[PDB]
């Protein structure tokens, strides 16, 4: 019930590996489902460019 | 950096603005793209103008040859999307989905 | 009936009685005599620890 | 090398152009043939390392391993060569290549003088080993456990190739002799401490380490034979080689960063070797057993005392060629019954009387008697653990209590018992797997009267 | 990096108002910036919902830098020890506890105490040594 | 389009980029990249079905505006310097302009949104050119004015392009789409150094055409677009699945293979730089394009999917296309690594 | 070289070498109706290359030496095991429909390539537009299910789209109960066997689905039983014709040129036939397809390229 | 159906063909030189002439030569009267102590 | 024999996304030739009113 189970085959297979597993896929179904609108991807342009110009302060 | 040089930056910045933000007409953003390339070309002008760079004054005239190049793709786009969907509604234009 | 919904992975598993090996009728039967066990009878999830060389359940007379 | 470099490069050519049939027979020749070549290199000087060329050098604990991995490549292409007769000309030479390959790396490995050149071709082994699970293994978790072994392994390397280029731009060469000679105080610091993280972690995770180890029993059990042995019996001890280099410049943090590897291999020893109390799977009971060793080796590296040293090597090597062994073992039974499972075949000594003589002493080596390499090993680690602290005695002889049980253990269950009734397709046991057997023990049982020679670079 | 500033020139353990401030100005100005991400990329209902889609994340990221910056100061106050990392990873983590807590999920919330602990944790190092991760071209 | 038309049009793209290596003049640099883009756009319409049109439209109205705005900070820096000279920006403002316009021609950061669906409509040969000769124009402006770039400003979007590029692959299918996301997370290693030092970034570049150009003109060989469809092709050409995954695993760039080229040199520029946080995430996130690297390795060669009966029928025939320049190009993209003293001849 | 991009900038052109006589006419009747005697004598009156009706093994026809190969390594479906059962879970009846309709796109793009190098007309047989009536037919009868219509349709829509329709089909109805007659007078067993509701479902989905629409860029002339045993008349018919329909009258080089480059890869040409749709009846399996691939490369003149198979006796192998 | 594939065919048995069968392949002559040259190439000269070789190897990582260096050290040492190996480990006369 | 992928664990692979969702539940992998099916033309020959009525392609009638 502990050594082989629990701790070993379910919790240190989900705390390390599964989690970051995990991790990289809840958001890998995110950033691969762009909607396709072109308005929306130029919309994110906009923000892109107005926050990188002056917002986080980049030009100095 | 004057009053007139201002306006026409500016003028760029709301035309930068609006080519980005298509409403749901393909050709609006094809005009609200030919913004900057007249206000690079006026923007052009007053600089070189003003500084008397006598050769310079070919870069606006090329500035205008090519930049309006791609508008002449750009119409012939705007009907070949209007040849299939029959329609300039950029909405349609996300068949790239996957 | 299938172990408590603890969450430990035991799944539809079934509950057989905790009892080892040592109580089975040796004059049965056996397709496994040294186990005691026959074919197909679903096995008891801890076989391992309650087989015939290891922890046994018999009753003790006192 | 060169001379032996040169001759393991020129068997792959040889391989690939041999004879339809012959492929076996010669790549079987040459390589006891490339072993017996590498016999030479067991010598060393008093002190010096024995130094070749810029880029190999050896020392007294490379060559011991040298010789264990070019020993070790004759015995799995005839373990491997019973199922593999059953498939194309080129598939069975290209799995030759393959351990040709593997072998390659190794020995290029072990004898690297830079520690780029020891990274580059220490992580270089996961892709024969990683395609050898894959494609040819027999399982259908291969498939997950293909991708565990190589992101464990992967990830854990990253750092160590990020911190190996950063000592490159600040002390200068890397040269594992360089590196002996201009040690420098690593004193205690956040950011040294994340060096000390980064250079460990790599090796820790190949050992493995208790809890980053979770790819030992997919990697290992869905691996075929002729992998099965390699991933526990010599790149394992390539995390050890690793180790034992690397701890030239992370003095004095060492001990006191120590503590949690310590406590965490001292005590996950107990918890592993109790998963082999209680297993099903008979690859999967010497997987784990594997870790239990391992666990110990990793806990003897951090002390850095003579004894430990000698101890870890006496071990690394035992621990091999004994690991090996048990998985030629539950190959033979696999191969017979089709299944992995422990109970469904019990009862061997009773229909195959010598098989049961090579489990006794398989499971009898690693059970670590004296004077047993394993034992010649366990024993100097203990004396070594002791002298850091009386009360770890209390958790390693845990251990050597413990490992008694499941080591007799499959032996009481597959070998000492009725035979199971209703299989029939036991044969009497081919040349090949008890001639193989006898290159696997003879060899260990030779070893103990000289211990000097796998003693390590401390004798 | 105005705010950045704002926050740093405070000294631990002291004026935690401040610093509690600063942190939700950081927090908040980071809710903005991913609302109005989430608002480009995916289109939301009308106006009423894109602006519920932004209250619910400038709230979360607001919060979770209001209660960080808030328990990262006063355990140097209580601790009467500011430079240690742990000062920041108790309060670090604690944001994570947040996020669970306006997601409900018991399980995002501990693995996210998990992660961001330690990365605050690691924060407070790079002041400490001089860790620079966005380092000028030296060589 | 009539093969000499197709020639020309080629060899004007062939012409535009390099007519931005070869300018002193920032016009120029701008005039050779509209031409470029005039050239290309007939060659993405290959098929003039649907979904060309949309790739085509989509790559023209990310790139025209690029171009816009490249000529935006000319003039910016032509106001506040008055010399037209590829050298260092004098204005700071022009230069984010500057990187941020380059960039979106290229696509590393929220920008690179075009790339994934615009591969994916063009043909595979036409896929090809956007991605292995489209990335070198805005390099060649990026390693002339490297010498002032905001170093907080790059990085960051050189961190944006291999954390969304690795990320994005994982849920892929279309061998296209995972190219573009592959393409993505690599750009953003070629171009982490580019403010530190410029010879890595073109070191990048030639051993990143190499396995790029190389695998996606190996898979017009294979003549599949899906991972099923490539998945099949282990039964009719078993040397091409062999083959596949050989760069596949260089392409995550596992050592001794030629595809840990540029990951190991950039690690080691950015060590001798101080920037040690930045070379270690940077190495993280490339496990992710190792994970779908190693799925589709799964899938074509290291297991075998099943066939359709039908497929019999193509083992009797064989290709007709002589795979110009193939052959060799993997051996240089997985053998390589020996030969890294190459990286000075590049200086 | 074979029609290569240089080939045709230095001047191969296609529409130089078309004449009148360059014709793509299919001759397509009811089952057994003779309508392969009618498009012989056709080939044989005109200068028309006559392609029988494409089998099983016109594959193998024109691969290698044409010798046809074992059934299970060469589409492993048979005609008369469908005959005999129609319903087997085997899955002989979709497989042999399919392969033969794959069998149907090389008789095509063979037809079409030497149309389009020599200029010499073709008559065919059951050309590709016409399977698919079969396939409605036997699915209608039950032989086999509704998930072989769907990837059946999936191929003819992915692959036939790019090819293009014949100048005009010529049809033979000959009635159903004298097809039921024509069966017996062969006396080929397997073919007896066969019910007149297929032969029926074969007829009525024909004349409502393939002259109407084919029709449409073809035209059809119908030739009964007692004209289609006139073969001098139909040749007046066909030459008094101008094909007004299809791409034909607006053909040019350019999509000539396209239409060869993708013709002359014959992998290409039904490279779309292997879609990863599986279904039942087609999809073999790893195994059984990796130990067929095995035999195959095992058999002469396949192990190696064609012309580098030195098993067969290809001199100078070290030097070509 | 589903799919269509052979089954598993059978594991052959080895011994059933030659009874006097090796377990290394099929074929008997190949067969019967297999262990003729892993018994010869192994035991005989890698195990035995592998022996010899390494346990009668020219002295490894001298010992009886640092035993030989005792006697007269140690001898030399007793014999004048002075304790037998010093405390310091290098000469401390020529060590310059921090102030 | 070696365990091989069957059909169950192609259609893993065969959807047009990986891992799939709510959102990608009803997105149709791509068509296999890549040409998406031509929806009805968008052409209308305007019956032009004379005075005759004439029905046109583009100029031509
Ligand atoms: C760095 C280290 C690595 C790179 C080293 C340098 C070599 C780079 C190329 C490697 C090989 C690429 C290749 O062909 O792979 C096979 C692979 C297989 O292609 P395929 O399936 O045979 O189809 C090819 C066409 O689609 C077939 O289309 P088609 O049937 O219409 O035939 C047209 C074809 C065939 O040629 C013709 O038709 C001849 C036309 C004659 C009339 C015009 C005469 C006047 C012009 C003559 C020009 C010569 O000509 C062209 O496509 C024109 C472009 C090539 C010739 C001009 C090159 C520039 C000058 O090629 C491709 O996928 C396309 C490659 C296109 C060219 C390369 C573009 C990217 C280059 C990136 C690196 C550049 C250097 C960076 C530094
Ligand atoms: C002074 C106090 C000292 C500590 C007192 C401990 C009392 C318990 C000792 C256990 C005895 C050994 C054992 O495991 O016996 C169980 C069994 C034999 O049972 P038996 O009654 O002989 O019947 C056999 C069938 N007729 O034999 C078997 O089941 C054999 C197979 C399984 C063996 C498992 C052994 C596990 C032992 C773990 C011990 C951990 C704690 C140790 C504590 C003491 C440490 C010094
Ligand atoms: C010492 C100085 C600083 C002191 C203060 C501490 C730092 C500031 C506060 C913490 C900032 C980092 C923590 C995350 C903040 C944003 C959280 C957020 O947006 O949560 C909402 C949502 C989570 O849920 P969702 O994924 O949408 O799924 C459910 C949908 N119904 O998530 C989303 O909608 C967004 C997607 C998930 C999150 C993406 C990553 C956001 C954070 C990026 C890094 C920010 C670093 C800030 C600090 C350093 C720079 C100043
Ligand atoms: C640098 C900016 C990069 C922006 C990339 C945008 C495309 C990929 C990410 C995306 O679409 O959303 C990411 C983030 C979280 O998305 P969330 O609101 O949790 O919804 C998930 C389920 N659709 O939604 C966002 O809007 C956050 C984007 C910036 C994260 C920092
Ligand atoms: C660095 C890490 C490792 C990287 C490489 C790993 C490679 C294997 C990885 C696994 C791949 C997936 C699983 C196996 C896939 C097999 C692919 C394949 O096509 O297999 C079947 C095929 C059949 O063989 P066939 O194509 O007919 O060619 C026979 C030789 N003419 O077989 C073949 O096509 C194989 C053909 C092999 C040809 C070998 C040629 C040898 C030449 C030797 C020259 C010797 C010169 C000696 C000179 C001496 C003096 C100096
Ligand atoms: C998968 C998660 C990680 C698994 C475990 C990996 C090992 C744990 C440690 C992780 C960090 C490894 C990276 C080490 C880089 C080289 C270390 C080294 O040599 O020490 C330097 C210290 O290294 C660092 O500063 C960086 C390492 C510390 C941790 C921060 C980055 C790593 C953690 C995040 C990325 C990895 C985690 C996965 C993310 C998905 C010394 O330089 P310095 O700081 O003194 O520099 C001079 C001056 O003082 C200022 O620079
Ligand atoms: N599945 C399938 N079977 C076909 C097709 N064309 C012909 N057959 C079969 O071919 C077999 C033999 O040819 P028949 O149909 O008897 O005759 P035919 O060649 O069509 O015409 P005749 O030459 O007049 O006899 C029959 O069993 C047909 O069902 C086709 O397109 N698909």
């Amino acid at each position: 019930k502990s050594a082989s189970s629990l701790l070993d085959l379910i919790w240190l297979e989900t705390i390390l590996p599964k989690t970051t597993s995990f991790i990289q896929m809840k958001m890998s179904i995110m950033v691969s489902n762009q909607k396709g609108l072109i308005k929306l991807y130029f919309l994110s342009f906009l923000i892109t460019i107005m926050i990188s110009m002056t917002l986080f302060n980049y030009h100095e | 950096m004057p009053l007139v040089y201002m306006n026409i930056i500016m003028a760029f910045a709301i035309a930068l603005a609006g080519l980005l933000m298509y409403r749901s007409h393909l050709m609006s953003s094809l005009l609200c793209l030919e913004g900057m390339m007249l206000s690079l070309f006026i923007m052009s002008t007053l600089i070189i103008l003003n500084t008397h760079f006598t050769l310079a004054n070919m870069m606006p005239i090329i500035l205008l040859v090519f930049a309006a190049c791609e508008a002449a793709l750009g119409l012939s786009l705007l009907v070949m999307v209007s040849n299939t969907y029959g329609t300039d509604y950029v909405q349609n234009l996300n068949l790239l989905q996957c | 009936e299938p172990y408590p919904d603890d969450g430990m992975g035991y799944g539809d598993y079934p509950k057989l009685p905790d009892r080892s090996q040592q109580e089975r009728d040796p004059w049965y039967d056996w397709d496994h005599p040294d186990l005691r066990l026959n074919w197909g009878e679903p096995i008891h999830w801890d076989l391992d620890m309650y087989i015939r060389n290891r922890v046994d359940t018999s009753p003790t007379p006192v | 090398m060169l001379k032996i470099i040169i001759p393991t490069t020129m068997l792959l050519p040889m391989t690939w152009m041999s004879k339809h049939n012959m492929i076996w027979i010669n790549a079987t020749v040459h390589s006891l043939l490339i072993s017996l070549i590498s016999l030479s290199l067991l010598n060393q000087l008093g002190e010096n390392s024995l130094n070749f060329s810029l880029t190999f050098f050896s020392d007294s604990l490379s060559a011991p391993l040298l010789v264990l991995t070019t020993w070790l490549l004759p015995l799995m292409l005839m373990a491997s060569q019973s199922h593999l007769s059953k498939e194309t000309t080129t598939r069975k030479k290209l799995y030759i290549t393959m351990l040709i390959l593997l072998q390659l790396f190794l020995i290029m490995t072990f004898t690297a003088t830079e520690l780029i050149l020891f990274y580059i071709l220490f992580e270089a082994t996961l892709v024969p080993t990683l395609i050898i699970i894959t494609r040819w293994g027999n399982q259908t978790e291969r498939l997950n456990a293909g991708l565990y072994f190589l992101f464990y392994t992967l990830a854990g390397s990253l750092p160590l190739l990020v911190a190996l280029v950063y000592i490159q731009n600040t002390t200068g060469s890397l040269n594992f002799l360089i590196i002996h000679y201009w040690s420098h105080p690593l004193s205690n610091s956040w950011s040294n401490i994340f060096m000390w993280l980064a250079c460990i972690m790599a090796f820790m995770v190949k050992m493995p380490l208790y809890g980053l180890h979770l790819w030992l029993p997919k990697a290992h059990v869905e691996a075929p034979i002729a992998g099965s042995m390699v991933l526990a019996a010599v790149l394992l001890k390539l995390g050890g080689y690793g180790m034992m280099r690397i701890t030239t410049i992370l003095n004095p943090l060492t001990n006191y960063m120590a503590y949690p590897f310590l406590m965490l291999s001292m005590w996950g020893m107990i918890m592993t070797s109790s998963i082999c109390l209680r297993q099903t799977d008979l690859k999967s009971l010497i997987a784990y057993s594997s870790v239990s060793h391992m666990a110990l080796v990793i806990v003897a590296i951090m002390i850095q005392t003579p004894w430990s040293f000698m101890g870890a090597t006496a071990l690394m090597i035992a621990h091999g060629l004994t690991s090996s062994m048990l998985f030629c073992l539950a190959n033979t039974n696999y191969e017979r019954v089709h299944s992995r499972t422990m109970i469904l075949a019990r009862g061997l000594q009773t229909l195959l009387p010598l098989m049961a003589t090579w489990w006794l002493m398989a499971s009898l080596t690693n059970l670590a008697l004296p004077p047993s390499i394993n034992l010649i090993g366990e024993l100097f680690i203990i004396t070594a653990s002791f002298s850091w602290s009386n009360i770890t005695i209390i958790l390693m002889g845990m251990n050597m209590m413990i490992t008694a049980l499941y080591s007799l253990y499959m032996l009481i269950t597959t070998q000492r018992g009725k035979y199971t009734h209703h299989i029939n397709n036991i044969k009497a046991s081919f040349t090949r797997e008890n001639a193989l057997m006898a290159l696997h023990i003879l060899p260990l049982l030779l070893l103990t009267l000289n211990p000097k020679m796998i003693l390590g670079p401390l004798y | 990096k105005t705010l950045l500033h704002k926050y740093s020139d405070i000294p631990e353990g002291t004026e935690c108002h401040r610093k509690a401030y600063a942190s939700t100005s950081i927090g908040g100005a980071t809710g903005l910036i991913v609302s109005a991400y989430s608002i480009a990329l995916k289109p939301p209902a009308s106006f009423l919902e894109g602006v519920a889609r932004t209250g619910r994340y400038t709230f979360t990221s607001a919060a979770i830098g209001a209660i960080f910056g808030l328990t990262s100061c006063i355990s140097a106050q209580v601790r009467e020890k500011p430079d240690d990392p742990l000062n920041y990873f108790i309060g670090g983590c604690a944001g994570g506890l947040t996020l669970g807590a306006r997601t409900r999920s018991y399980g995002i919330g501990a693995a996210a105490c998990a992660y961001m602990g330690l990365t605050a944790a690691l924060v407070k190092m790079g002041q400490l040594e001089g860790w620079q991760v966005f380092a000028e071209p030296k060589v | 389009m009539n093969p000499i038309i197709y020639t020309t049009l080629i060899m004007t793209v062939m012409s535009g980029t390099m007519l931005v290596m070869i300018s002193s003049h920032w016009l120029l640099i701008w005039i050779g990249f509209e031409m470029n883009l005039l050239a290309m756009i007939p060659v993405l319409m290959k098929n003039f079905n649907p979904r060309a049109t949309e790739a085509a439209t989509k790559y023209f109205l990310t790139q025209a505006t690029a171009s816009m705005m490249l000529m935006m900070a000319i003039i910016i820096n032509l106001l506040y310097s008055g010399q037209w000279t590829i050298t260092k920006m004098f204005n700071p403002v022009a230069m984010t302009m500057m990187t941020m316009a380059l960039a979106m021609k290229l696509g590393l950061s929220p920008f690179h949104f075009w790339v994934p669906e615009v591969t994916q409509g063009i043909s595979l040969q036409a896929g090809l050119l956007l991605l292995t000769w489209q990335k070198l124009a805005p390099l060649s402006v990026l390693c002339q004015i490297s010498q002032s770039i905001n170093p907080n400003l790059m990085l960051t979007m050189a961190m944006l392009s291999i954390l969304i590029g690795g990320w994005g692959g994982l849920n892929q299918t279309q061998l296209r789409k995972i190219m573009a996301y592959s393409s993505i997370a690599h750009m953003g290693w070629m171009t982490a150094v580019l403010p530190y030092n410029t010879t890595m970034t073109i070191l990048n570049l030639l051993i990143y055409i190499t396995m790029t150009l190389a695998m996606f003109m190996l898979l017009i060989h294979s003549s599949a677009t899906t991972t099923l469809s490539l998945s099949h092709t282990w039964n009719k050409m078993p040397v091409i699945t062999s083959l596949m995954m050989v760069t596949l695993l260089s392409m995550g760039g596992l050592p001794p293979l030629s595809g840990f080229m540029p990951k190991w040199m950039i690690i080691q520029e950015m060590t001798k730089n101080e920037s040690i946080i930045m070379p270690t995430l940077m190495a993280m996130t490339a496990l992710l394009n190792l994970y779908f690297y190693m799925r589709l390795a799964y899938s074509s060669s290291l297991t075998m999917f099943p066939s359709t009966n039908n497929m019999k029928m193509k083992w009797q025939f064989e290709h007709t296309k002589q795979m110009k320049l193939l052959p060799t190009m993997i051996v240089l993209s997985t053998l390589v690594l020996p030969m890294t003293p190459a990286l000075s001849s590049l200086n | 070289l074979q029609y290569g991009p240089l080939a045709f900038v230095l001047g191969e052109r296609t529409t130089r070498k078309l004449t009148e006589t360059s014709k793509v006419i299919t001759v397509d009747g009811n089952i057994c109706s003779g309508k392969g005697r009618l498009a012989r004598e056709i080939a044989e009156k005109l200068g028309l290359r006559h392609f029988p009706e494409a089998g099983i093994h016109y594959a193998d026809s024109t691969t290698g030496d044409g010798k046809p190969l074992d059934v299970q390594l060469s589409g492993n479906c048979s005609l008369e095991k469908f005959y005999d059962d129609p319903k087997s879970n085997d899955g002989n009846s979709y497989r042999l429909q399919s392969w033969l309709y794959a069998s149907r796109l090389l008789q095509y793009a063979d037809a079409l390539e030497h149309l389009l190098s020599t200029g010499q007309g073709v008559v065919l047989e059951r050309s590709i537009y016409s399977d698919f009536v079969f396939l409605e037919a036997m699915y209608r009868q039950g032989f086999i299910r509704k998930q072989c219509v769907e990837h059946y349709n999936e191929v003819k829509k992915v692959t036939a789209c790019e090819y293009l329709p014949p100048h005009v089909v010529v049809y033979v109805d000959v009635p159903v109960p004298e097809i039921q007659s024509r069966i017996q007078k062969k006396g080929n067993p397997h073919e007896m066997k066969i019910t007149a509701a297929y032969l029926q479902d074969i007829e009525n989905a024909y004349k409502k689905t393939f002259l109407p629409e084919m029709s449409e860029k073809c035209e059809v002339l119908q030739y009964s039983a007692r004209e289609a045993e006139d073969a001098e008349k139909v040749v007046e018919d066909i030459e008094y014709l101008k094909c007004d329909k299809g791409p034909w009258p607006d053909q040019d080089d350019r999509t000539f040129h396209r239409l060869r480059m993708l013709v002359q890869n014959k992998l290409e040409v039904l490279n779309y036939t292997t879609i990863p749709v599986y279904l039942p009846e087609i999809t073999i399996g790893a195994h059984q397809s990796d130990r067929v691939f095995q035999k195959f490369t095992e058999l002469p003149g396949r192990k190696y390229s064609p012309g580098y198979n030195e098993d067969v006796g290809d001199k100078w192998i070290w030097l070509k | 159906i589903r799919l269509q594939e052979d089954p598993d065919p059978e594991d052959e048995n080895l011994y059933e063909k030659n009874p006097d069968s090796h377990g290394y392949d099929k074929d008997p002559i190949v067969d019967l030189w297999n262990m003729r040259v892993v018994f010869f190439f192994g035991f005989s000269i890698v195990l035995v002439l592998g022996s010899t070789f390494v346990a009668y190897l020219p002295d490894y990582r001298m010992q009886e030569w640092a035993r030989r260096e005792a006697e007269r050290l140690v001898k030399y040492r007793e014999a004048n009267g002075l304790p037998l190996m010093e405390s310091n480990c290098f000469d401390p006369n020529k060590i310059q102590l921090p102030e | 024999r070696q365990w091989q992928p069957d059909v169950e664990w192609a259609e893993q692979f065969g959807g047009a996304v990986m891992y799939p969702t709510k959102e990608t539940a009803h997105w149709k992998p791509p068509p296999w030739n890549d040409v998406d099916p031509p929806k009805d033309t968008l052409v209308s020959n305007l019956t032009l009113n004379f005075g005759l009525v004439m029905e046109l392609s583009g100029e031509m009638v």
